[PDB]
């Protein structure tokens, strides 16, 4: 057998079988990421200190100046 | 000496039906356990098996002549042992039809042997008919009672 499951109407010769099974697309897959890409895209040590300490001086000047108001 | 084992396991179950399954003696088949372990994993065999009918050899031996590869092994337990001679290979080439020409149960006691003596399950047990698997049965080497040879 093996010549009458895999038939292929033709094919004059027991090689040439079918053969269509899963697998790759011609060329592979795309190239997968594996790395760790973790954007570091946020606030800076500055920047965030600066705007924290902007408030705790502007924003400290703010409820100074709503005390004025409320005495 | 292998390649003339397998080349003859090959020829056995080349005309061979596909009646394992079915077979009463699937487990306890001569030729199976002889083709899973001598004869060739593969068939190269496609085209149309030999098929015999059913002879009717009685309410004992259930026959599945299709299945018989025509060894000869009861037809001379018939002739020699059981002293009979009603079993006869009919016959020739692969026509080969194992069997008593003219409807004739096996008239003859001692001639459920036959089974035992067959390597294939065509000469089955009737009485134990599917009822029961090589693997399943517990075997007590006991003693028998009916008549008094023991
Ligand atoms: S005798 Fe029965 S079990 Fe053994 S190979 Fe033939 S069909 Fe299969
Ligand atoms: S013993 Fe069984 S296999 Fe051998 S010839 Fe007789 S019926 Fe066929």
């Amino acid at each position: 057998t093996e010549a009458m499951i895999r038939n292929k109407p033709g094919m004059a010769s027991v090689k040439d079988m079918p053969l269509l099974q899963d697998g790759p697309p011609p060329g592979g897959f795309a190239p997968v990421r594996y790395a760790r890409r973790i954007s570091n895209t946020g606030p800076s040590a500055m920047a965030m200190f600066l705007a924290v300490s902007g408030a705790f001086a502007w924003g400290m000047y703010q409820v100074g100046q709503g005390n004025k108001i409320r005495r | 000496a292998k390649k003339a084992r397998e080349g003859v396991m090959e020829f056995l179950l080349m005309n061979h039906p596909l009646d394992c399954p079915i077979c009463d003696q699937g487990g306890e088949c001569d030729l199976q356990d002889q083709s899973m372990a001598f004869g060739s994993d593969r068939g190269r065999f496609t085209e149309m098996k030999r098929s015999v009918v059913d002879k009717n050899l009685g309410p004992l031996v259930k026959t599945v002549m299709t299945r018989c590869i025509q060894c000869t092994r009861c037809v001379r337990f018939a002739s020699e042992v059981a002293g009979v001679q009603d079993l006869g290979i009919l016959g020739r080439g692969s026509g080969e039809e194992i069997g008593t020409y003219v409807e004739k149960l096996m008239t003859s006691e001692l001639s459920g042997n036959v089974i035992d003596i067959c390597p294939v399950g065509a000469l089955t047990s009737k009485p134990f008919a599917f009822k029961a698997r090589n693997w399943e049965l517990k075997a007590t080497e006991t003693i028998d009672v009916s008549d008094a040879v023991g």
